[PDB]
Parts: C-alpha cells; structure tokens; sequence
RNA sequence: UGGGCUACACACGUGCUACAAUGGACAAUACAAAGGGCAGCGAAACCGCGAGGUCAAGCAAAUCCCAUAAAGUUGUUCUCAGUUCGGAUUGUAGUCUGCAACUCGACUACAUGAAGCUGGAAUCGCUAGUAAUCGUAGAUCAGCAUGCUACGGUGAAUACGUUC
C-alpha cells in the first residue's frame, strides 16, 4: 500500500492546501478503476474472447465479467446477448497496486512512450487511458499472446473537475 | 528485451540486435564487442550481467523513437521547405531522380491500369 | 473476494536492474528468485529492464542533443 | 563543389548582387537564371525569381533552405 | 542563359538482380586469356572502416602500370523463414570528375529493409568447348554501362529418327 501510504500524507496536504478545502472529506480521491477491453472479434471466433479473458485476468488479479451485447447491429453482424466485451472493476488496495504498477513498471514499457494524453478527461473528473497493446503489462509474456490488443482504463475518481483530477493524478505520478 | 523491444530468443546475441530499429550488422558487432560478449551465444543463454552490459552500450547510439522521429523531422522539413525532394515525397514518386515512365512501382505502389 | 475463481495474487518485489531500484507490489508473476525486503519477510522478485526512475521521458534526461538547424550544418559542414 | 575541400558554389555575380544593398533594409527581388547556386545564409529574407525555363518564380529564403539549391524551389515541368 | 530530350493513371519489347541450403556470412588458399597507356597508365609507402587523399617509383611498352581474376578448393557458422534470403526505397555523413552533380553523374560508410516462395494463356535460344555459369578488357568518355564489342575458367543433357 506504498501508493495508498503517499496519497494519505503528501498528496491529501499537497491538494488540500492547493485547493483550499474546508474539509479533508473534499479532498478527491480514485474510487475505482474500470479496466475494459472491447472484443468485437469475438463474433467471428470466440476463442480471441477467451484469450482477451485470459490475458485481462493475469493483468488485473481476478476473474473479469464478460460483457455481452446490449443490442443487434446488421453492420457488424451482432447478435443481441452475443458475448463482445470484458471488465474488471478494481477497489482498494487491489486498485491502488494496479496504479502504482501501471504508473512505474506498465506505462514506460509503452513503445516510443512520450507520456499519457492530458485531455483524455471526461469533464467531471474521471480519466480514461487508452493503451494499444497488452504487452506493455510485467505479467504477459510475448510467447504466449496469439495477438495484441488494446485496453481502456477508466480511473473514476470523486473530483468534480478536471483540474483537480489532473492534481490527483499528478501528485500520483501519472505523465503529461 | 533491449532498448525497449523484444528480441528474438533462439536467434544468436547479434541477429537479434540487428532487429532493434536503428541496429544493423556493424553496429550490433560493435555493440557486441565494446560489451564483451560472444556472438555465437544465444540471448535465451546469456548472463543477466552480459545483458546489462549490452544494455548500456546500446542506450547510447540513439535508436528506435529517437532514430524515427529525427527521420520524420528531416522529411517534415524537407517537405515544408517546399523543395523538390519534399514535393516528390508529397506525390509518392522517386526523390533521388530515379525515372517515372516505368520501373517506379516501390514509390508509386502497385499497378493501377 | 470468491474462493477458487481468481488466479493466484501474492506480494512480489519489482527491482529495476538498470539502477537497482525496488519496490514492493502485489503481481501474480511468482519469479522464483528471493530478495529480502526492509521487512523481515522475502518475497519473489521480478526483474525488470526499465521503470519510472529510469525512463528518460520520466527523469528528463536527454539522451541526445538536438539536431543542428541548416545554417549551424552548413557552418559546421564548410568550416565558414 | 560538392567536396568538402572545395568551398560551396555559388555564382560570383549572384553573391555580389546579393552582397549589394545588404545594409538597406528595403531588400528587393533579385532576378536569376542560376538554378546551380548554392544557397548561404546570406539569402536568409530574400526574393529571388528563379527561372525555371519559360517565367521567373519567385522564391523566398527562410532559415530552412539553407543548404539547397536555387533550382530545388522552382520546379520545370508541369504535370495535371 | 535556362528548360526539355530523364515527364508518368498506364500497354509492349530487350536486359540486370532475385525469390535461397547445389545457398548466405566469415577465415585461409590456387589456376587465365585478350586488350589499353601521354601528358596518359600511375607502383611502393603513409592517412581513412571505405569511396578516395599525400607525396612519389617505373613506362611512348614481351621491360612499368591498369591488374590480386571470379567461379573454384578447405574449414567455422547459420538450419528452412519473407529469414543472417533479397537489396528496391528513404534519412544522415562523405569521395571523385567536372565550373557546376536540383531538374540530371558514379562510388563509399552508418541506418532503414519494399515486392519477390520459381511465375496463366503464350513464347524464345542452343548440336560441344556449344548451352548454362564465373569473372576480365576495349571504343565512345572530364565523369558516367545492367548496353555493345572481344577474352578466357568451370562445363553439361541429347539427336531413335523425318510421319507431323
């Protein structure tokens, strides 16, 4: 809890003095992390789904959900109930491991890496990153992936505002 | 994995830092040398030792993004320049005065008839 | 958490070799290698090429100067 | 020439004609046929209308094109 | 003086290099012929990884130089894939000739590493020192050859026969 340790004593003075709160209870903080990854493939051959699953599994620590279509579309052939996605939700300590291991030893091996986008903010304080290939993860041995794929983590946090996530995540250690 | 990408494991130490971008034979013999390793091991059996050694030698000579972003600059700025290497890389041709009326198909891409 | 769904998860040392950095974390990756902590308890170790105090995104540190504009080239090229 | 040895080519009535009026601000536009000239920092600023086989085009020297030659700016063959 | 003859959605002819293991790389080590050289051919040495540069010997030729042939042989290595095949394209750094290599020269170094896995219908050459394969020299020429014209090294298969 190294991650959890730094946010309650530097980072929880540093933003409360920087934003001037009343209260610690405004101090923002992540409240969970949503590491999804979209297989439309899956329609086509379900294996790439379980595979996704397998990978998303050894990344995060526990078993995912498997999301399944919402509704039919003609286009891409999408039977509504057909499974299409997978989701790990991350809380507590879990999650604070994930973001400081994505923070150090994931994101530098990010090829050609030059830092996270700093507008890929939803507006009301919750960072969505988007990374291109699962390699990146200390966990995932290249052998053994049949094929690379992407990943969004959704970081929700309790600010209200961009700015102040942005300070949250900062103080974390994220690049900009 | 050196430089940040992933090398072959069953190929010998050099051929596999050939296929570091920016690393071709000399410079991955030279590599190989300064950081004194064989050629005939493989990386699978090499020393995590010999594996640093070959690692700091390598940070060094200014390879993969680096190397790929100052070729883009160059041609960025020999395309703004508007000059005439820059116009014949902006219409896909031969820049180095090669001829068009045939035997220009790996500039201009395959046939279209 | 489930019993007998999720993989196994235990504490692991990540140690940057380049320049001998560590810091423990949680990760299923089991590396059999043993390095004691500042606690008593030893956990696996996993090694690892580059980290947050050895990126050179991350330190700032410039590997290389910047390429030279046409007219320092042409100064330095011609000797004028 | 093209060797090291020997200095960067440039017509010498060219380089006097661009030495004129190097101190008066209002620089005017130099007319050329020398396409073979090398271009120095010198012409940094200036308007050269270059011929290129039937009209001058004009070309204007930033910091950019040192190291070019004239002809690199003013195309000759017209094509679509 | 400058451009064009070097254009480029494309079709055809003629060639060069390949697609690999009868091969690629590296190490050592053999054997030719026919030609050219005056302000031209330029050894030895030293400088650089190299293209080349410095000075400079011999020679108007069975004398000196171009000019060490390569394929080949003997070893090490790779090990059946778009690869240690291939080397097109592109960036950077240079060498030379020429006044001057942008349109529009050749060559070297570093880096990149495209198509291409033996090619449809069709179609061509060759009867022996031939085909195939390997290099070498000359004219034009300041510079520039995968073209042309000559030279030699290794060196096949097959011809029953004349109905078509």
């Amino acid at each position: 809890n190294r991650l959890k340790e730094k946010f309650n004593t530097e980072v929880t003075e540093n933003l409360m003095k920087k934003f001037n709160y009343s209260s610690v209870m405004e101090v923002p903080k992540i409240d969970k992390i949503v590491v999804n990854m979209g297989v439309g493939d899956a329609v086509q051959n379900s294996k790439v789904l379980d595979n996704a699953v397998e990978e998303l599994e050894l990344i995060t620590g526990q078993k995912p959900l498997v999301t399944k279509a919402k509704k039919s579309i003609a286009t891409f052939r999408l039977r509504e109930g057909m499974p299409i996605g997978a989701k790990v939700t991350l809380r507590g300590e879990r999650m604070y491991e994930f973001l400081d291991k994505l923070i150090s030893v994931s994101l530098p091996r990010v090829r050609d890496f030059q830092g996270v986008s700093k507008k890929a903010f939803d507006g009301r304080g919750n960072y969505t990153l988007g990374v291109k290939e699962q390699l990146i993860f200390p966990e995932i041995d290249y052998d053994k992936v049949s094929k690379v794929r992407g990943m969004d983590i959704v970081i929700v946090t309790t600010a209200n505002t961009d700015e102040e996530a942005r300070e949250l995540l900062a103080n974390f250690g994220m690049p900009f | 994995r050196i430089a940040g990408v992933d090398i072959p494991r069953e190929k010998r130490v050099v051929i596999s830092l050939t296929y570091i971008y920016g690393i071709g034979t000399s410079t991955a013999q030279k590599i190989l040398e300064e950081a004194n390793v064989s050629a005939d091991t493989r990386v699978k059996d090499l020393t995590d030792d010999e594996l640093g050694r070959i690692r700091e030698v390598v940070d060094g000579y200014k390879v993969e993004g680096d190397l790929r972003r100052e070729t883009n600059l160059n041609i960025k700025r020999l395309m703004e320049i508007s000059s005439y290497r820059g116009i014949r890389h902006r219409r896909g041709l031969p820049v180095r005065g090669q001829k068009t009326k045939n035997n220009a198909r790996t500039r201009k891409g395959p046939v279209k008839t | 958490m489930k019993q007998g769904i999720h993989p196994e998860y235990h504490q692991v040392i990540f140690l940057d070799t380049t320049t001998n950095f560590k810091f423990l974390s949680g990760s299923t990756k089991t590396s059999s290698e043993m390095m004691e902590w500042e606690d008593g308890k030893e956990y696996p170790v996993i090694r690892l090429d580059i980290s947050s105090d050895s990126h050179p995104f991350y330190t700032g540190r410039q590997k290389f100067a910047a390429a030279d504009g046409r007219v320092e080239r042409f100064n330095k090229k011609f000797g004028l | 020439a093209r060797s090291i040895k020997k200095g960067p080519f440039v017509d010498e009535h060219l380089m006097k004609k661009v030495e004129a009026q190097e101190g008066s601000e209002k620089k005017q536009v130099i007319k050329t046929w020398s396409r073979r000239s090398t271009i120095f920092p010198n012409f940094i600023g200036h308007t050269f209308a270059v011929y290129d086989g039937r009209k001058h085009v004009p070309v204007y020297v930033t910091e950019d094109m040192v190291g070019h030659k004239l002809g690199e700016f003013a195309p000759t063959r017209t094509f679509k």
